[PDB]
């Protein structure tokens, strides 16, 4: 599609393949199904199914939409900086000394049964 | 601009601990560093590997004068072999007398197969003596420091001799020429001719050291239709080590094929590692040089050894792809950078790393070590660069500006100076202490910067660019020590095209000359 | 290319809609799109408050003492055992006014709840047996980071891979 | 049983259809690396039997389409549900 | 021509975002929070939803000393 | 609408295609909305991967490295060969079909390229860019000018024509005086006991300092002056002796 | 996520048989038990004329036109 | 006159209260003007404690602690603990989530317009190099960029008899040995079945007020 291309012009990046449109579009296409699916699936669930109880008319507002992306991205889609997380995290790791040695001149190695020893694998 | 200067008043105003006078100390953020100058091993001593939280110098000496004279003409042989048995049992009686006796034996019966086709009862003579007192009751070296040792020599070879001692005392000079002087004379005479130094110091030694434009040796790889991501070069330049984009790094050998390891089996020049699971995106090399690191995107940080060409080990403490991992300057410590939006530094012994540095809202495209290597300098693709204290954790200063991502970083030997280098396609030279950049160069088309490199000396830097073409610059132009040496944007020694070819890295060997990687011929 | 590619485009019938795309959408009271506010409104807690125009039914006055007392409880991982019923009904009540809700949690719901997670974690721990031996053993940490490298669809990431990447500490320390 | 399993993989008795040389490039791409000829073959072997899994799974699938009881073409539908019956995830290709 | 150019700044959003934020941080991080809250001055700095109209992305805020 | 990816015709394809009919146009514009920002997500991500590659052309292993990062699912079935078509098809317009099928036996074999193997050259010895080897000409003032910008720049007596060693403005007001005290030290050749320490230790200079690279062809044609001029003084030659050590 | 799912029901109660639904769906655990909620619908793949309509128009294109 | 120390920051910046005080009498913990008590609940002081064994202040009392105190009671905070077995203080300082939250409390107001993750950023590159006016940049030779001083090893040898050695660290812990730690009145709660075990004096203090 042309109007890939033109969404390419927008990252500064007019050197594509040929091939990225056709998978990208392909891509969106399988993405949509999976999210306006479960979105009806839900707009049943508000149409109070089982084995014959009432039956399936099809509105799908937004609401719906947006409960079948939030749990797509509960699983996916990376997401805002996590920053705090990280940082006490790291401040938990940024807490017990350097070990504070002299290995002299060389380098130091975990000990032997934490070193691999690359030898020809063999049974 | 100005609301800035409101916003971070008013906060200061805010802090009860930041009165109005010292809030405007914090205000001078814009006075940079003095010109400060690089520690020459003529005063300053080297320092131990440590950590970054706070002899045998006699034997460096000695080590001194058997590397100086052997690598001498072949005229000055016959003369100075007689000056190397005396000094060496003088500094060994020095050092046993000074209370390392274990230190004396263990370099006694190192160097003791020094001059044995001359002496032959002189060993069994310091072979029996381990003990302080056990010299205080032998005679032999009483009566011998008693007298003085007569010695044969001319004028100008006893000239220059002391003129390469001078340079030279930091591993030790002092101590040898101390118990020269003390001994034959063959520190009056010493301290005459280090006054002639320093008349040398008068308009004799080089003063400035101004600008020097560069030589270059060019390495093209061919015939890899686009499968490769990084190079890297050697300490010593002998060899050059490239990663592939599927889990493969082919050592290749400069100047003939001696790739062959120290075994019996595995019997030309190119050495291929396997051992990975995706890319590989960064490699560094051991400044001992008989290691190597490399990272890939399959989290995993992995170590070979270079006399069997084997791995020994692999890390792990990665949540996603691994860019650039580099050594310290001084080895033992490693660091590496990913999509995790943090940085991990490791050691090699321990197999999980100590600290984690966590302040970037994107990717941590690159990291390097300040030259004392207790500071690591993260830049992302958040348009912003920052430092950090290995032991703290956490940002000790961060740099703004660069509309676009960052690939490489540099540091100038001296300490003041960092090169940032992006996909906007001007370099920024930063200052530490100011966090505002000294420079602006401008050049490079509009194509992201790749890698780039300072000097020995710090007076000249590199870029080198995917525009296809490489870019000398000089630095000095507008800085603190403002070398000018008269007759787009300045700041712009030379550029040298390619043959259509994206360029990769640069090593600046110990001398004038530069040594480049590229792809793609033509 | 760039213009020849606009003029292609303007082959189509669509160059009016791509003409009319120059405003800023989101024609609401806002979409944020940054991430600090982000953080912060998923942080403190909500409360439910309601307005009362004519009539807002429920029967049952809105409340964020609720919400407080969700947040102190004594949840998991200080204690040793997984919650029995009380503490996850204290814990759900908050996070029902937090999010927007009212009415009291049926004490049915905290039972399927415990019957799900105790499902999840059964499978957890066989990925690791599997892992260990193949047909006198003892389990480590290492063997569940093993096995949350090879089967990660299991747990969602966040919060605890992260600080699973934390607790691999080395022997002596 | 395990023991005639490597028994029997040295001699050309059993050697699998993919070459050595394909497996030996891609146990290095994995990064793997030992000078036993056994263990190759066997890795070539689960594969083998792993897609000649999914081509019973495609045989099968086709035999129900029509006709219980211009030659055969092994198509999107019949793929699409194979792959879906395993773990591989959905296929939902388009036009326009 | 250029009118199109200069009409093609869309600037998409997305629907919603998740934020990475477990139980244990916010909790310790609230309990502290209320517990000096109580001690040097509900009080603390709340947000404010309605029963109605929810499902937006950003609240407004108490800010009730 | 909102945005690009018309929802009238795109997501309403979708959703005819998958066999509803009441999708309100407003939920149409949201869902373009989403999916634009998660094609700008996806490629920024590639793009991340893209110049670590250090490449421009983006593959098709990018974006599935890229989706293999956002925990979400790959895409197969997308090689480079066998290029592509985008054929026309009419409806009383889609512009689409694919007519690349149709096999019913293959028996072809690649044909392995050669391994990686470097080529050097010299380039640049000492500022000047040689066009003999494999370099370029005067070439670049083709090239498109927002690319590629800037450009500043007979006997066994030879040391380089292409230098222009000629001008005295290069080397600096500072270095010639430097210079002058070089070889005023050195031909000194009054005493046998103080001048040639007076000298030896300039000698032991130059023999260790830096940056000398700019002034070493004026040292070397004033040692080629001073070897011409005289022959008979024992003190000059071995100064020069030990200089050249 | 169950809570939100009880909010989209359009009336603001309580909290009940929205998590059996997001346990069969999101993660895979089924429970036999207490709820009985399923699609019911088998998601045909036609609306009315002018979906096949295409579907026919691109396979002549494929053909032969 | 630079001040960004630590042991000075205690030894000059003293002698003035803008600080909090706590309290101690071997079983209650408290500090500031406080009506209640905290007794030995772990789920919370011991958070503090840790930290303040250390020298960090925690990341949430800045809220808190900017709302109360207008001015003169920030910066940094030093501690007023007094035991009653003596009075001992000493100092806390920020760890860049300290700061990262006191960005946090500024976004309750003006959401939009506000360009956040630009000019939110931009003011940290400003606050974190006007914090610190003391950073120690100042090389120091190795031997590795230099010559002639290049020194020998002997770990990564060649035996005659064996391949070759390398140089590898000591630990205690061997195979097959303890994994590591732990897995971890009846007539009184018999005699307490069904036991089951100043709001009231504020909204009055107010009326009597009035």
């Amino acid at each position: 599609v042309r109007l890939l291309h033109l969404i390419f012009a927008t990252q500064n990046i007019y050197s594509y393949q040929d091939h990225v449109p056709l998978q990208l579009m392909d891509f969106a296409y399988r993405y949509t199904t999976g999210t306006l699916q479960d979105a009806t699936i839900y707009s049943d669930h508000a149409h109070a199914s089982n084995a014959g109880n009432a039956g399936t008319n099809a509105q799908l507002t937004t609401e719906d939409i947006r409960l079948a992306i939030a749990a797509r991205t509960n699983y996916q889609f990376k997401p805002v900086p996590p920053k705090e997380l990280l940082l006490e995290l790291a401040a938990e790791r940024n807490k017990k000394p350097l070990p504070a040695v002299i290995p002299t001149w060389g380098i130091r190695l975990p000990p032997e049964k934490y070193c691999l020893t690359g030898k020809d694998w063999v049974l | 601009a100005a609301d800035l200067n409101r916003i971070v008043l008013e906060y200061l105003n805010k802090k009860g601990y930041h009165k109005t006078e010292s809030m405007l100390r914090m205000e001078s953020s814009h006075i940079p560093a003095p010109p400060t100058n690089i520690p020459t091993p003529q005063t300053t001593n080297i320092s131990r590997p440590t950590a970054p939280g706070r002899p045998a110098t006699i034997k460096r000496g000695y080590s001194i004068l058997k590397s100086w004279c052997e690598s001498s003409l072949d005229f000055y042989r016959p003369e100075l072999e007689k000056f190397l048995y005396p000094v060496f049992v003088h500094c060994y009686l020095d050092l046993i007398a000074r209370g390392y006796p274990s230190h004396a034996r263990e370099f006694y019966d190192k160097f003791s197969k020094d001059h044995s086709v001359l002496h032959e009862y002189e060993i069994s003579k310091l072979g029996g003596i381990s003990l302080k007192e056990h010299l205080q009751e032998n005679d032999v070296a009483k009566i011998f420091r008693s007298h003085k040792f007569k010695v044969l020599i001319g004028r100008t070879t006893f000239n220059l001799l002391l003129y390469f001692l001078n340079e030279n005392d930091a591993v030790g000079g002092g101590v040898v020429l101390r118990l020269i002087n003390q001994y034959i004379e063959p520190a009056q005479d010493l301290r005459n001719d280090i006054a002639m130094i320093q008349d040398s110091r008068a308009k004799i030694k080089l003063s400035a050291a101004q600008a020097s434009l560069p030589s270059v040796c060019m390495y093209t790889f061919h015939n890899t239709n686009n499968d490769l991501t990084c190079l890297k070069f050697n300490d010593d330049s002998t060899m050059v080590a490239s990663g592939f984009q599927d889990s493969f790094i082919k050592l290749w050998s400069i100047d003939g094929s001696p790739l062959r390891s120290l075994l019996k089996n595995d019997p030309k020049g190119s050495r291929r590692l396997v051992g990975h699971s995706g890319a590989v995106y960064g490699v560094d090399f051991s400044p001992d040089n008989r290691y190597l690191i490399s990272c890939s995107e399959d989290k995993t940080v992995r170590l070979w050894s270079l006399d069997t060409y084997t791995c020994l080990v692999s890390y792990k403490g990665h949540s996603s792809s691994v860019w650039d991992v580099k050594f310290s300057p001084m080895g033992h410590y490693f660091a590496t950078a990913s999509h995790d939006q943090t940085a991990r530094l490791w050691s090699c012994d321990h197999i999980y790393p100590l600290r984690i540095f966590a302040g970037h809202l994107n990717d941590v495209d690159c990291v390097e070590f300040h030259p004392n290597s207790t500071y690591l300098f993260t830049g992302s693709s958040d348009k912003t660069a920052r430092m950090w204290d290995i032991a703290r954790g956490e940002c000790v200063r961060v740099f703004m500006g660069h509309s676009g991502a960052i690939n490489c970083l540099a540091v100038s030997p001296d300490g003041r100076w960092l090169a940032s280098a992006g996909e906007d396609s001007v370099v920024c030279l930063w200052d530490i202490s100011t966090g505002r950049r000294i420079k602006a160069m401008r050049g490079h088309g509009r194509s992201s910067i790749y890698s780039l490199a300072f000097s020995r000396e710090g007076t000249v830097l590199v870029s080198t660019g995917a525009d296809n073409s490489v870019r000398v610059w000089d630095v000095k132009k507008n800085t603190n020590s403002p070398s000018a040496q008269p007759e787009a944007t300045n700041d712009h020694m030379s550029v040298y095209f390619t043959k259509k070819t994206p360029v990769y890295t640069v090593h600046f060997t110990r001398r004038n000359l530069c040594l480049a990687g590229g792809v793609f011929g033509g | 290319y760039e213009r020849l590619k606009r003029d292609i485009l303007a082959l189509p019938v669509r160059e009016r809609r791509r003409i009319k795309a120059i405003t800023r959408e989101s024609g609401k009271k806002g979409m944020v799109n940054s991430v600090i506010t982000q953080t912060r409104q998923a942080l403190i807690p909500k409360v439910p408050v309601v307005t009362r125009p004519t009539n807002v039914p429920g029967n049952s006055v809105q409340w964020a003492q609720d919400v407080i007392h969700g947040f102190q409880a004594l949840l998991a991982s200080e204690i040793y055992e997984l919650p029995e019923m009380d503490n996850l009904r204290t814990r759900m009540t908050g996070i029902s006014r937090e999010h927007g809700l009212i009415g009291p949690v049926d004490d049915s719901v905290i039972e399927i709840m415990l019957i799900g997670l105790e499902q999840h974690l059964k499978g957890i721990v066989e990925a690791a047996i599997d892992i260990v031996k193949y047909r006198r053993h003892t389990l480590t940490i290492e063997d569940m980071y093993d096995t949350l490298e090879q089967y990660p669809y299991l747990v969602e990431p966040g919060g605890t891979l992260l600080r699973l990447q934390s607790v691999m500490l080395h022997d002596e320390d | 049983t395990l023991e005639e399993i490597l028994e029997m993989m040295e001699d050309e008795e059993f050697t699998p259809i993919i070459p050595d040389a394909v497996t030996d490039y891609y146990l290095a791409k994995n990064g793997f690396e030992t000078s036993d000829i056994k263990i190759k073959r066997i890795l070539a072997l689960a594969t083998q039997k792993f897609i000649s899994d999914i081509a019973q799974d495609a045989y099968e699938y086709s035999r129900i389409r029509s006709s219980s009881s211009n030659k055969v073409v092994l198509t999107m539908d019949d793929l699409r549900s194979a792959l879906g019956e395993y773990g591989i995830n959905v296929k939902r290709p388009n036009f326009y | 021509h250029q009118v199109l150019d200069g009409v093609a700044k869309s600037y998409p959003l997305p629907l919603e975002r998740k934020v990475i934020m477990p139980a244990r941080s916010r909790s310790s991080f609230l309990r502290m929070r209320e517990m000096f809250a109580g001690a040097i001055l509900l009080y603390s700095r709340t947000a404010v939803i309605d029963v109605d109209r929810a499902g937006d992305y950003y609240f407004s805020v108490r800010a009730s000393p | 609408s909102h945005t690009l990816w018309s929802p009238s015709d795109t997501v309403k394809d979708a959703a005819e295609s998958l066999g509803i009919f009441n999708l309100n146009e407003e939920a149409a514009k949201n869902l373009a909305m989403d999916i634009e920002y998660r094609i700008h997500e996806i490629l920024d991500q590639a793009s991340k991967f893209m110049r670590h590659g250090k490449r421009r052309t983006l593959h098709t292993s990018d974006i599935d490295r890229a989706l293999k990062v956002l925990n979400l699912e790959p895409l197969y079935g997308y090689d480079v060969s066998r290029p592509l078509v985008f054929k026309e098809a009419l409806v009383g317009y889609v512009d689409d079909d694919e007519v690349d099928f149709e096999k019913l036996i293959n028996e072809p074999l690649p044909k392995v390229p050669r391994f990686s193997t470097f080529t050097a050259h010299w380039l640049a010895i000492e500022g000047v860019q040689p066009a003999i080897p494999q370099n370029p000409s005067p070439n670049d003032i083709k090239n498109i000018l927002p690319i590629n910008r800037g450009s500043m720049e007979i006997s066994n007596q030879k040391q380089g024509l292409e230098v222009k060693p000629l001008v005295k403005h290069v080397l600096s007001r500072e270095l010639q005086l430097y210079f002058d005290k070089i070889v005023e030290v050195l031909l000194n050749q009054e005493e046998t006991k103080e001048a040639e320490l007076l000298r030896n230790s300039a000698l032991q200079s130059v023999r260790a300092d830096p940056g000398l690279h700019q002034l070493v062809p004026y040292f070397i044609q004033f040692i080629s002056e001073t070897i011409t001029k005289n022959l008979k003084n024992i003190s000059l030659l071995s100064t020069m002796l030990e200089l050249i050590y | 996520f169950a809570c939100r799912l009880a909010k989209h029901r359009k009336v603001d109660n309580i909290d009940m048989r929205d998590v059996q639904l997001h346990l069969e769906r999101n993660w895979n655990i089924r429970v036999p038990g207490y709820a009985s909620d399923e699609i019911r619908s088998v998601r045909k793949f036609q609306p009315t004329a002018g979906y096949n309509q295409k579907v026919q128009g691109v396979a002549i294109s494929k053909s032969v036109n | 006159k630079f001040a960004e120390t630590s042991e000075e920051i205690l030894h000059k910046y003293e002698k003035f209260p803008p600080s909090l005080t706590f309290h101690i009498h071997e079983n209650h913990y408290r500090f500031g003007d406080q009506d209640g008590v905290i007794p030995k609940n772990s789920s919370v002081i011991k958070a503090f404690l840790e930290y303040v064994a250390r020298e960090e202040i925690p990341p949430a009392l800045i809220e808190v602690t900017k709302d109360a105190g207008v001015q003169l009671y920030e910066g940094c905070i030093i501690l007023r603990i007094y035991d009653h077995r003596k009075t001992y203080t000493t100092i806390l300082r920020p760890t860049q989530l300290s700061l990262y939250a006191d960005l946090l409390y500024q976004t309750d107001y003006l959401q939009v317009r506000f360009t956040d993750s630009l000019s939110l950023n931009i003011e940290t590159e400003i606050l974190t190099a006007s914090k610190r006016n003391l950073d120690l940049s100042v090389p120091l030779n190795p031997h590795r960029a230099t010559a002639n001083l290049k020194p020998e090893v002997k770990y990564p040898y060649y035996d005659p008899e064996t391949d070759t050695v390398v140089h590898e660290h000591r630990p205690d812990a061997r195979g097959n040995m303890v994994n590591a730690d732990t897995v971890d009145s009846d007539y009184e709660r018999l005699m307490l079945l069904l036991s089951d075990r100043f709001m009231r004096l504020r909204f009055v203090e107010a009326w009597r007020k009035k």
